[PDB]
RNA sequence: ACUUGGUUGAUCCUGCCAAGGAAGCACACUUAGGUCAUAGAUUAAGCCAUGCAAGUGUUAGUAACUGCGAAUAGCUCAUUAAUACGCUCAGAAUCUAUUUGGCGGGGAUAGCAGCAGCAACUCUGGUGCUAAUACAUGCUGUUUCUCCAGAUGUGAAUUAUGGAGGAAAAGUUGACCUCGAGGCACGCCAUUCGACUGAGUGACCUAUCAGCUUGUACUUAGGGUCUUUACCUAGGUAGGCUAUCACGGGUAACGGGCGGUUACCGUCGGACUGCCGGAGAAGGCGCCUGAGAGAUAGCGACUAUAUCCACGGGUAGCAGCAGGCGCGAAACUUUCCCACUCGAGACUUUCGGAGGAGGUAAUGACCAGUUCCAUUGGUUACGUGGAUAGGGGUACGGUUUUCCACCGUACCGACUAGCAGAGGGCAGUCUGGUGCCAGCAGCUGCGGUAAUUCCAGCUCUGCGAGUUUGCUCCCAUAUUGUUGCAGUUAAAACGCCCGUAGUCUGAAUUGGCCAGCAAUGGUCGUACGUAUACGUUCACUGUGAACAAUCAGGACGCUUAGAGUAUGGCCACAUGAAUGACUCAGCGCAGUAUGAAGUCUUUGUU
């Protein structure tokens, strides 16, 4: 009931199954591609140099300002926000660096209070920022 | 692993020179000796 | 190639089952709580084995050759006795059945080591033996025939060496 | 080179195909002999697993065979009069196999009286045997073999290409 | 594209030969020869890994090349030449006759064997044509050419063939009621008395009996004639191609 | 074979979003020891300095010539959507060096000797000689055409072979080494490793791709080929493929054995995959030599990069092994070695960046330590009491081609833990600082001066030499539904009727009765064709043939384990290296319950 069961109807039950997965938005997602047109890239890390410093602020009802660097990337030529996690931290990444950025964890879509930005600094300089808050490296 | 052999015949022909020098009896060429087809 | 001996859990936080572990790793005197998972990864092995064999019908080519060689191996380990030796009796058996097969306990069951964890010292610092052959490794598993056969290596123990 | 290759020609559904790979030398054609009449000359040719196809570039002579009687002479090749396949055949009078051609038959002729003076003979050859022609057709393959030889044409044969002549 | 190719893989070389995963990669390419790749056995491989003589591959070349070892009458200096049912082979110094031959399973054993029986072999008749001045001649599972063969020599016939003179002196008939030893397939390895011939229409099935009493079937061209009617012409291995079963 | 937080004042739902488990790339913090495996695929099939990777001498061809090799091995995945790959067949339409078995039958150069030319190269000119298993000579077959017969062989050939004729050189003519034996030719047929041609058939998306195809489809004749064919050129017809998806487009597509995830069904990935087959050498294209090449560490030209120049001219193809530049999130030593495995050769000797071993790396797998046993006082873990290690050090014996490290033996001995959290999903309502600020937070939420979520300390928890963090991906998910979802109102039944492709299609045909535990064997019925086998085939079922590693699984104490194919007996012996699955199609016999086809009738069959 509600499809074919018939012993010769296999053509009428694979044929329809394919049809049936461009409903799936996960499939529909992957076989797009739909994903290259990405600032990212289809890349989970990526790296480049800092353009300066941005406060970009929380939606509702968090009140507070987050401060995300812009970054300019090295393959592509473009420019994106970038959040930059733990207080301090600003200070510690310098104007004009190189930094490796990742994202944001959630496999895409906007995270937090925090909209827009969909990316996080992972390092800067070669040597990453849980090492720095921390202070068991240095910058020059 | 061990093998006994009649005379001495056995081991001067049959064994490997890696076991002769051990018991009691340098790409140079690949350098040195294409030399002679580069110079006739 | 190469091969899992261990799985992880499915669900980490759970209660019962972390509070059931422990108290399997201080009767038999354990590391951590992977050194109990890859006894159940044994058992599971078993087990799987042991139930595809019982679908099949009772008869079969598959089924006699393979029952009799499956209970031939655990009656070397020493889980199966002649009473329970009838492959149904292969789908019971526990973690706390094929732990008390390993080296460390062995000694322990001797009191040779005088404790759970002395055994795992005895054993660990090359000090056991099983049929002149010395056991640094922990976890032997013996098999009946030999678990008579456990004594002192010869060290400390023999030697009387400082 | 030239190719005896057939892959990248259409399907039968009629769909555009596609190379995967070069040219090969398995499927190696080679030019035609184009094999002409006057002065003999051959030229040989290696081919797969060393041998030679002698591949004859104009011929004079051929073995030919007067098949009823069995008696066949080295025979002098003058002119192709026909050929089934192309008329650009007849017009350089290129041996081919299947290539009606006539011939002087002087060697016939002698064989006649000095084996009988059994012969009998037919009416449509004597008819022909006065002008010193015969018409016969190219069996071997001249490029191939560099040899030609056929046998003479007669019988229900010798009716139908003389239609196609005349 | 493909040529002929000399470096030999182990994992690719055949599962008769029992060969380690380990110790190297490549193994011994037999030279050709009579007998195909995959049924044969080299020379090479025979002095390491069954009579274990040789214990490295430089010590299996050099005894060969002494000329101590002869394949079926010839020297042979050549060593990694195939051979591979019914073959005799006599070796010089210390010197032992065997043949080579099958196990139950599909391996091949080797087999201490007296002088007497050892003079001959058997041939069985692949093909048959005729071929200059309407003569009748017939190749082997060898490639020896018998020319000047008798009447009654058709396809799948045994020859005994006598070594010292090229001679045929014996030949064992097809038909029902004959002993025959499988030498490819799955029953590979089995001795058979032959109860039913299937003739296939195009291209036919043949039925065998060991003394147990099992039953099994093969392709006609798998079976090796080996003797009439029970007894062979050969001394068979252990348990005698019957095969285990519990 | 598993659930829990989040729409509400609360409820039960639909429903996703998160949490949760695995692997596989990359980032991070931290680190006693051992064995083993892998490591510039993802982007730039982008570019390359230097060193080296294919050569080859036997007691037996004479530095060269001559003979064979260099078409394999190695690397990479850019083309390729089936022509490749796989799996069945097939050659009666073919070629094949080497092995193996049959059958056979004198003159002219190379090194060597000498005279010169270039900025330069593994280029050479010219003369003066001499070699042969090199080259040419020389005491019935091969090739092809015509005719007459057409086997004791095959499912089948006017095939194999025989005889009678003509032709042609495209030719079999041991003109040969080492001391009676070994070795080497020549030709033809087979054989062997293969190669190459053809057939059937299997599988990634796309209808915002419905018509496509002119040698395109058949036929007759030819050319060409190793052969067969539109492979190509002629004459004659006008055909072929398509809703059972043609044709066109896309691929972040080399195919396969297989790998990851799983209760079953499935599903994602497959450069590599420790193997198989294909393709390519900066981009096309062409060709010589040979059994085999459209070779690329062979040649030729053009193009694009790069470099030298004495300004005339040339020189080079690392997607071989190292190494560097660039590219980027992303990947090691310019070492030692022919002993193991094998391969080339004139060959037990030579050579091999194939291969083997070290060295660097938390990438991956298994193993494993950071102590132990006593008993004094404070509430059984918080100065004593003694023990036992290996981490490490130094010899020597094993080990391997050589180091290292391992495995032993003896002597020295009173520095070894992090990472992540502590509202709930899923261990504090501690004390101190902060006051919708800094910040945390996958999700819900926390912070507005009383913070159980921030920033610190203390205690506690998890897992443990590991442990978080990104993106892709499977499970969770019956949220892709064959098993197995849902459609009155939550998203979801064409506005109705006809209707083709498509899928689906009522009953009926040789049984009853007795012994039953079935296989079967008797009785009731005689329905009386072929003239001891023949009288529909399939699907389906059983059985049989056919068709590495991994997966499952047997044997065996590698000290255990992951692994490996072993190993066990003191008197010369016994073994084992199974089996199943891999699996759809194609092939045979046997069984006919179900389901098909078979069955030209205003009169059919012999």
């Amino acid at each position: 009931k509600s499809k074919a069961c018939g012993r010769l109807a296999a053509r009428k039950l694979r044929l329809a199954h394919k049809s049936n997965l461009w409903a799936s938005n996960a499939y529909r997602r992957s076989l797009g591609t739909s994903i290259y047109k990405t600032p990212l890239e289809g890349t989970s890390m990526a790296s480049g140099i800092v353009v300066g410093k941005v406060a970009v602020e929380a939606k509702q009802p968090n009140s507070a300002i987050r401060k995300a660097v812009r970054v300019q990337l090295k393959k592509n030529s473009k420019v994106v926000t970038a959040f930059v996690p733990r207080d301090g931290s600003l200070r510690l990444i310098d104007d004009n660096d190189r930094v490796l950025i990742a994202g944001m964890g959630r496999s895409g879509r906007s995270v937090g209070d925090l909209p827009g930005c969909r990316f996080k600094v992972i390092k800067v300089a070669g040597f990453s920022l849980l090492a720095l808050w921390l202070g068991k490296k240095e910058k020059p | 692993f061990g093998f006994v052999y009649d005379s001495l015949d056995a081991l001067k022909k049959t064994e490997p020179k890696h076991r002769l020098i051990k018991a009691g009896l340098r790409r140079m060429r690949k350098n040195a000796r294409r030399q002679k087809v580069k110079v006739w | 190639n190469f091969s899992r001996t261990f799985k992880k859990p499915m669900r980490p936080y759970e209660k019962e089952r972390m509070h059931k572990e422990l108290q399997v790793v201080g009767e038999y005197g354990l590391k951590n709580k992977r050194e109990i998972w890859r006894v159940s990864y044994t058992l599971s092995k078993i087990r799987h084995a042991a139930r595809e064999l019982l679908t099949l019908p009772e008869n079969d080519s598959k089924r006699i050759f393979e029952g009799a060689a499956l209970l031939r191996r655990l009656t070397k380990l020493g889980v199966l006795d002649e009473s329970k030796q009838k492959l149904d009796y292969v789908l019971s058996l526990t973690v706390n059945d094929l732990m008390d097969r390993r080296l460390q306990t062995q000694v322990h069951k001797r009191a040779l080591a005088n404790s759970v964890h002395h055994a795992r010292t005895l054993v660990s610092h090359r000090h056991i033996s099983v049929e002149n052959q010395l056991v640094n490794q922990p976890a032997f598993l013996v098999w009946k025939e030999s678990e008579k056969n456990i004594k002192y290596a010869d060290t400390s123990v023999m030697t009387t060496e400082k | 080179g030239i190719t005896r290759m057939g892959d990248l020609k259409h399907t039968k559904s009629g769909a555009r195909q596609v190379a995967w790979r070069k040219k090969r030398n398995f499927l190696a054609g080679r030019p035609s002999a184009q094999t002409r009449i006057g002065e003999k000359r051959i030229h040989a040719v290696r081919v797969r697993g060393g041998n030679l196809k002698m591949r004859a570039l104009r011929l004079e002579t051929g073995t030919f065979a007067w098949a009823s009687e069995n008696c066949t002479r080295k025979t002098r090749i003058l002119n192709v009069t026909y050929h089934p396949a192309d008329n650009d055949l007849v017009r350089t009078n290129t041996l081919a196999r299947g290539s009606v051609v006539s011939i002087d038959a002087a060697p016939f002729k002698q064989w006649y009286e000095r084996q009988f003076g059994g012969g009998v003979v037919a009416p449509e050859l004597v008819a022909e045997f006065d002008q010193g022609r015969l018409l016969a057709v190219i069996t071997s393959r001249p490029g191939q073999c560099g040899r030609a030889d056929g046998y003479i044409l007669e019988g229900e044969e010798l009716a139908f290409y003389s239609d196609k002549i005349a | 594209p493909r040529c002929q190719r000399f470096h030999l893989k182990r994992l690719t070389a055949p599962h008769h030969w029992l060969l380690a995963k380990s110790a190297g990669k490549f193994a011994s390419h037999p030279s050709t020869g009579p007998h195909k790749l995959r049924e044969c056995l080299p020379i090479n491989i025979f002095l390491r890994d069954r009579l274990k003589y040789a214990l490295t591959a430089k010590e299996a070349v050099a005894i060969v090349k002494r000329r101590l070892v002869k394949v079926d009458g010839k020297v042979r200096t050549n060593y990694r030449y195939p051979t591979g049912l019914m073959d005799v082979i006599g070796l010089g110094k210390s010197n032992e006759l065997f043949r080579i031959i099958y196990d139950c399973k599909g391996r091949f054993c080797v087999h201490h064997i007296e002088a007497k029986e050892a003079s001959f072999k058997l041939l069985r008749v692949n093909q048959f044509k005729i071929g200059a001045k309407g003569i009748p001649h017939v190749v082997t599972h060898d490639g020896r050419t018998i020319s000047y063969v008798d009447p009654s020599v058709r396809v799948h016939d045994a020859l005994k063939f006598n070594i010292k003179t090229g001679e045929v002196e014996s030949v064992i008939k097809f038909k029902v009621g004959d002993v025959a030893m499988v030498t490819a397939g799955g029953n590979v390895g089995r001795v058979g008395t032959i109860q039913k011939i299937e003739k296939q229409m195009a291209s036919d099935i043949v039925h065998l009996k060991d003394t147990s009493g099992a039953v099994f079937a093969t392709r006609i061209m798998n079976v090796f004639v080996i003797g009439e009617n029970e007894h062979p012409l050969i001394s068979l291995p252990a348990r005698e191609g019957v095969r285990p079963s519990i």
